């Protein structure tokens, strides 16, 4: 048990132990980086790696070596806080050292001369944060890790479809990491074909020719060979006794004096075995059967020295005579078999356009590059450099594993580049397949799938920046004088920089992390993807990849996906899932040995979990943990069914590892259809956090880990005492055991306050802990946004009844009362970052003046004189948070206006107001302000007063730092001084500073004092530096784009409560949309007078099957309930007896239950508190599978005082009479999504105009017009309403005469149209006439 | 031509400053006024193509 759990105990349900408790739940995305960015003295993944792949660059044949040292990544320029304020990349640069050799001309190799270019920087690559975030610019982002056809050798059917002849086709399929396409294709006629890549088909033999394989070596690689003899006259042949199998007689079979088989009988095993064991090797055959026979090696006449016949031809009667006179006593002649062992090869010969070796050779080069002439050198090149290569192709090692293992090969590992034995092998395996003996994989497999991430995708990226480096190193190395120049000169940034930048900036995997939410950024950091490089496209792939496999199951959750364009061309990463060491992913298990289940947990990867049978994650076992029942459901291959009782090698370790953290979120899910728990663990990411972060009433018991795990707490890194608590800072005094000998210490830690997260919604750090507290190693000591006491808090539970009021709730629609809006509990935090630019135009630069032509004292208030908004001062739509004015000379006016003038006598300025204003309708307070500014600029003056403030308040945490850092380390000096010459009072009487000084008997606490001595000092100066560099960091102007001289930034927090038109749901995939907010006079109302917050409708749980959420409420009645009592028995204030009592009678509850309990606690203080923190409602666990029964829910109703029903007697609070039938009443955790309706909102009169064509554009956010499409269109013609539509698609959008026409007719009090012509036929006609098109109106 | 030279200037500079020169650096390596850097550096710029 931990500290915080003292504080609250969440009461759980659920027989299932847990074998094993739930991880780290973003191990991938920190373990994925932590590869990339590493030191490792070998060719395993890392910068390293990828360095020592390209390097050493030569140039060509010059013998001027560039070679790769070492390298090492510097410390970043600005820190995470930092680098988001001002918005630069949060990265490292990279040092990398180059040793450049010219090699002695006409050596054996010496070096005139090696320049080591001490590491020349290229690029600076970014780095990933504690909680697996990247900075990119000024926003935390997230990349997403891939899912794609593991590199190797793949075997596929495509059945069906083809030809509708049916007879399948048979194809094999060599991909690589990195390199060409290899792949073989059967077609109807049974000849074998190659194609690289996706290019032309060529009859497969013709890649072997480029092996250097003649006709001759290709027969006697792929089929066996039968042996005829002249003997004597007349036609002998051998004879192994398995190849008469699958045949029927031609002739009289006969040898050895004795008949073994007559013409007409089909050879069975019977015959086989006769011949088998008579063991008959001869037996003669007539002339005629090697009519159809296939020649193996070419034949000549031995006298004549003329080609008798050439390899693989069909021999005829009159040619066996032709090459029996030359002398020829043995033929080789192909074993062919249309059931057994195909002839396939042969006829892929007889389709074959070439001869030798150049020949083939000359057809490839003419096939990837054609039309250009093929040069011998260049056929040549091409081939060796397809496949061949160190250069250009690798497999690497998971496609040297895959492919070795899937040709049933020993080697685990091996070369990166094929062999002729390889591809050989490959081409024998799906002839192999097409005989009969092999089976087909399938791509849905997740042992034909593999798992990328961070780590792996930009070690690629950087990659080709190396390649593209190499291509210019080469280049320069070209004409090179000696010692001049070294690897810098030829080594650039951009390119690498940009290589890594381009990744990270803009990828479909690299996104904005989405934190709106804990549970959405852990989920989110946990995501896998077919998309992206190296994946399909959504229009690409169909249903059969974005189906659940059986191979998901521990791996990815069925139930989460995305409902949109791509369904399961994401998914999520299970809960106890985990990259397998070749990068598959694998699941724990539990080994059973003889007929125990064992504890010790075992990992199992797609394919290794294949042949054994494993157990489920629901069964019963008892004492020794043997099977209770003599057969168990379980699942061995692809399938599930009874099992007997001891088969099973295996069993499931938990009960929720099927599912992610979003699906284990919710309680009661086993009553849920899947569709609808689908859409809930898509909506529960949606939740904005509310202002109190409240708790689940109802929960599984993941939820601490996802509060934990996540990044949004304040964890403690060292248990200890808390010395200091603000709502600022919290600083804890470190316990001795587990504290470091020297710098003494205290850990203190700076929390996050009020700040824009990317959502726009507020992240905010609150102290769970008080002054002076103990806290347990690994405690929560703040509370992040939407997280309570360690938890996680996505939303507000609530008092909810079930019953249709006056159609208020009609579709899925949600009926709130007044008590929630009042109490401000759904009520959120946003917060906005606005700006204002100050660019160069040709008419002059921008001021940021707080001189504002046309604005009145009122406007120019809440602005100081330099023209920015106060801290704090409160805004809303149309003021100005900083005044902007750019030059626009001489205004051109017009006559009417000049006499204006003339007589207001009013100067119109040169100058013209840009200054950014608060967006329409937006209103909140303002929290903070960045001034940028171009560095060399003279700073105004609020740029100045903020500058100063700033170096104040770092000055003062500086010194804050130190201080009780000194004090920390003084306080340990004089306890070790009291150890061997202790003094009390005389000790801390002399000044503090001459206590190091004093010294003690011989012994190791003098070293350790000298240790404290050596720290302090260390401390002492670190401050000062730290001082030095932090006032450099403000001072210093920040780099910024072309053309813009300074910059302000306004950070507003605006509060948004609820109204109609938002969305709330449950976690149980249960949308709405708040319709009206009720008075609590008007709302429902049990006996005790108790008004429901929420009113809900009946009608949506039966349609959609989510019983879930019916249960979700009656447990939370109940748990409720648990409090209630709880809350009167503190008001009654009884005594820690009954308290203790009714808590532990909660707490069992029944019978077989896994929870445990207290008075191991201390009876008073900490019992109290429990209670306390209990009286709002009594916290319950609900495990995903393994959760609580009917009859348990009903029981603790009972403990409540509350009917099992879960419905009571409620009274419509207008009419005060009762309502017939009783009502279902209870508490439903509730979600506020952020689909706020004051987001959604919008609405546009005349606006601005697209230039290119005319038509309505918001410029300002002033928002464009609706769409109006086909659809809509037909709609309208439907309807006999032709001016309705003219109006739509002329005068109110495309019109550029019409709009204005129409406008002043608006205002004038006539409504009409003058249509003219749409602007949008009018460029077209133009469009059509700029080509060769006359395109003219005719008549009149 | 100038522009040209203002990129060699930057490629040798830029692994030797550590970063990159800053916008004004290479303006008193380069004979003139030296603030045309900014200048030239925007002129030179292509523009992009609108159906980006
Ligand atoms: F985890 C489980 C639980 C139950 C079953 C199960 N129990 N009984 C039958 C099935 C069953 C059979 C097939 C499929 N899908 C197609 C997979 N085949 C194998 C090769 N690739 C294509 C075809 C499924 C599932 F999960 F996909 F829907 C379930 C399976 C896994």
């Amino acid at each position: 048990y931990s500290y915080t759990e003292k504080k609250r105990i969440r009461k759980d349900f659920g027989k299932r132990p847990q074998v094993l408790d739930v991880p780290y739940l973003l191990s991938i995305q920190l373990d994925s980086f932590q590869k990339f960015i590493e030191q490792d003295p070998e060719g395993q993944y890392g910068l390293e790696a990828a360095f020592r792949s390209v390097f050493p660059i030569q140039s060509y044949s010059g013998n001027s070596e560039l070679q790769y040292v070492s390298y090492r990544l510097g410390e970043p320029v600005f820190d995470v806080q930092e680098c988001q304020i001002r918005g630069v990349t949060y990265s490292a640069p990279l040092r990398v050292k180059l040793r450049l050799v010219i090699y002695e001309r006409e050596a054996p190799e010496g070096t005139v001369k090696d320049i080591k270019e001490q590491e020349v920087y290229m690029g600076e690559i970014p780095l990933m944060t504690d909680n697996g975030t990247f900075v990119i610019n000024g926003t935390e982002r997230v990349i997403v890790s891939q899912l794609h056809r593991s590199p190797g050798v793949f075997f596929d059917s495509d059945k069906g479809k083809t030809h509708s002849s049916g007879k399948v086709l048979y194809n094999a399929r060599i991909i690589p990491y990195r390199g060409s396409w290899l792949d073989f294709e059967f077609d109807p006629k049974d000849n074998l074909f190659v194609r690289i890549d996706r290019r032309r088909k060529l009859p497969a033999t013709i890649i072997l020719r480029a092996l250097n394989y003649t006709t001759e070596q290709i027969l006697d690689l792929f089929f066996e060979k039968v042996i005829f003899e002249i003997r004597d006259n007349k036609l002998q042949m051998e004879l192994v006794p398995e190849r008469l199998r699958g045949e029927t007689a031609s002739f009289d079979i006969e040898a050895n004096g004795k008949v073994y088989v007559e013409k007409g009988r089909r050879i069975t095993a019977r015959h086989i075995r006769q011949l088998e064991k008579d063991d008959v090797k001869l037996i003669e055959v007539p002339v005629e059967y090697i009519a159809g026979k296939v020649v193996a090696k070419d034949y000549i006449d031995e006298s004549t020295g003329e080609l008798i016949c050439a390899a693989n031809m069909e021999l005829s009667l009159d040619l066996l005579a032709k090459l029996s006179q030359s002398g020829h006593k043995r033929i080789e002649t192909l074993f062919t078999n249309d059931l057994d062992h195909g002839p396939y090869i042969s006829e892929t010969l007889r389709v074959d356009p070439t001869n030798d070796r150049l020949s083939a050779l000359v057809e490839i080069y003419r096939m990837m590059r054609p039309g250009e002439p093929p040069t011998r050198e260049a056929a040549e090149s091409l081939f060796e450099n397809l496949f061949f290569s160190e250069d250009r192709y690798d497999l690497s090692a998971v496609g040297r594993m895959k492919f070795n293992r899937s040709l049933l090969r020993e080697e685990i590992e091996g070369s990166g580049i094929l062999s002729k034995d390889d591809i050989i092998d490959v081409m024998k395996k799906l002839i192999d397949i097409r005989n009969g003996k092999g089976e087909v994989d399938d791509i849905d497999h997740l042992g034909n799938r593999r798992i990328r991430s961070v780590g792996e995708m930009a070690e690629n990226q950087f990659r080709v920046g190396l390649v593209r480096v190499e291509r210019a190193v080469k280049e320069r190395l070209s004409l090179g004088d000696l010692d001049t120049l070294m690897p810098q000169d030829m080594i650039n940034a951009k390119p690498i920089s940009a290589a890594v930048k381009e990744f990270f900036g803009s990828s479909q995997l690299s996104q904005f992390m989405d934190q709106n939410n804990p549970l959405s950024e852990i989920t989110h950091k946990r995501r896998i993807s077919a998309l992206g490089p190296g994946g399909l496209t959504r229009e690409r792939a169909g249903f059969e990849v974005r189906d659940v496999h059986p191979t998901h199951y521990g791996r990815v959750c069925p139930i989460e996906t995305p409902e949109g364009p791509n369904i399961g061309l994401i998914n999520s990463l299970s809960v106890y899932a985990q990259t397998n060491e070749y990068g598959f992913l694998e699941t724990p298990y539990r080994k059973v040995t003889d007929g125990v289940v064992t504890d010790e947990i075992h990992y199992l990867s797609a394919i290794e979990e294949g042949n054994y049978v494993i157990a489920q994650a629901n069964s019963n076992l008892d004492e020794e943990g043997h099977f209770v029942e003599d057969l168990v459901t379980c699942r061995s291959k692809g399938e599930s069914s009874l099992f007997s009782r001891d088969q099973v090698d295996y069993m499931d370790v938990s009960t929720q590892q099927v599912v992610s953290v979003g699906a284990s979120l919710i309680p009661f899910l086993e009553h849920d259809d899947a569709n609808r728990a689908l859409m809930g663990a898509n909506m529960q990411r949606q939740a904005v956090p509310t202002l109190r972060a409240d708790k689940p009433l109802v929960g599984t018991g993941m939820e601490r880990a996802v509060a934990v795990d996540s990044g949004v707490t304040a964890v403690a890194k060292r248990g200890g005492v808390v010395q200091y608590v603000d709502a600022s800072r919290i600083v804890i005094k470190v316990n001795e055991d587990e504290m470091y000998p020297g710098e003494a210490g205290i850990d203190i830690y700076n929390l996050t306050k009020y700040t824009r997260s990317n959502q726009n919604t507020c992240i905010n750090q609150m102290p769970c802990v008080s002054l002076g507290e103990p806290v347990e190693r690994g405690d929560v000591l703040a509370d992040g946004p939407s997280t309570d006491l360690g938890e996680l808090a996505l939303g507000q539970n609530m008092r909810v009844a079930f019953m249709p009021w006056n159609g208020y709730n009609f579709e899925d629609s949600i009926l709130v009362s007044e008590r929630v809006v009042q109490e401000d509990r759904f009520t959120t935090i946003h917060i906005q970052e606005l700006a204002c630019v100050s660019r160069d135009t040709k008419l002059g630069p921008e001021e940021i003046t707080a001189d504002i032509p046309n604005v009145g004292e009122a406007a120019l208030s809440k602005l100081d004189e330099s023209g920015i908004v106060y801290i704090g001062a409160e805004v809303t739509g149309g003021d100005i948070l900083v005044g902007k004015v750019t030059p626009k000379g001489e205004t051109q006016l017009t006559p009417e206006e000049k006499l204006l003038r003339a007589i207001f006598g009013e100067k119109a300025s040169d100058v013209k107001d840009s200054s950014l204003r608060v967006p329409n309708g937006v209103s909140g307070t303002v929290i903070d302000v960045q001034v940028f500014t171009r560095d060399g600029v003279e700073k105004d003056k609020r740029a100045l007063e903020i500058e100063e403030m700033q170096l104040k308040q770092a000055k003062k945490d500086l010194s804050e730092e130190l201080q009780i850092l000194e004090a920390g380390l003084f306080s340990r000096i004089r306890a070790v001084l009291v150890a061997g010459g202790v003094e009390a009072e005389k000790l801390d009487k002399l000044p503090r500073d001459r206590w190091l000084e004093l010294g003690l008997t011989d012994e190791e606490k003098q070293n350790q004092l000298e240790q404290l001595a050596e720290q302090y000092d260390e401390l002492k100066h670190e401050f000062e530096k730290k001082l030095e560099a932090k006032r450099r960091k403000i001072t210093q102007g920040d780099d910024l784009a072309p053309g813009v001289l300074k910059i302000v930034k306004v950070y507003l927090a605006v509060k948004r409560r609820i109204q109609p038109g938002d969305k709330m749901a449950g976690r149980h995939g249960n949308k709405g949309v708040i319709s009206k907010i009720n008075p609590i006079e008007d709302m429902p109302y049990d006996e005790n007078g108790t008004p429901v917050d929420i009113v809900l409708n009946p009608l949506g749980v039966p349609s959609r099957m989510n019983i879930g959420q019916i249960l979700e409420t009656h447990l939370g009645m109940a748990a409720k309930g648990i409090g209630d009592k709880i809350n009167a028995m503190l008001k009654q204030q009884q005594e820690v007896a009954k308290l203790r009592e009714f808590i532990q009678r909660a707490y069992d509850l029944g019978a077989d239950v896994r929870q445990k309990v207290d008075l191991s606690t201390f009876s008073d203080e900490e019992v109290m508190r429990l209670a306390e923190n209990l009286r709002k409602g009594m916290p319950i666990a609900t495990p995903v599978f393994d959760g609580a029964k009917e009859a348990e829910i009903k029981e603790l109703l009972k403990l409540g005082d509350l009917p099992t029903s879960g419905q009571i007697r409620l009274y419509d609070g207008r009419t005060g009479e009762q309502f017939e039938r009783p009502v279902t009443v209870g508490y439903m955790y509730m979600l506020k999504l952020n689909h706020l309706v004051d987001d959604k909102m919008h609405a546009r009169s005349t606006g601005s105009y697209s230039l290119v064509t005319q038509q309505p554009l918001g410029g300002k956010a002033q928002f464009g017009g609706q769409r109006f499409g086909e659809m809509e269109v037909w709609a309208l013609e439907a309807y006999g309403a032709a001016y309705t539509l003219q109006e739509m698609l002329t005068v109110k959008s495309d019109d550029v005469n019409g709009r204005t026409k129409m406008y002043k007719n608006i205002v004038d009090g006539n409504h009409q149209m003058e249509p003219g012509m749409p602007e949008s036929f009018n460029v077209l006609l133009k469009e059509i006439r700029s080509l060769g098109i006359n395109i003219e109106l005719e008549d009149e | 031509e100038t522009i040209n030279k203002l990129n060699r200037i930057s490629r040798q500079m830029l692994q030797e400053m550590g970063r990159e020169p800053t916008p004004e650096e290479l303006a008193e390596r380069m004979l003139m006024p030296e603030d045309k850097i900014r200048k030239v550096l925007k002129i030179a710029k292509e523009p992009i193509s609108m159906e980006t």
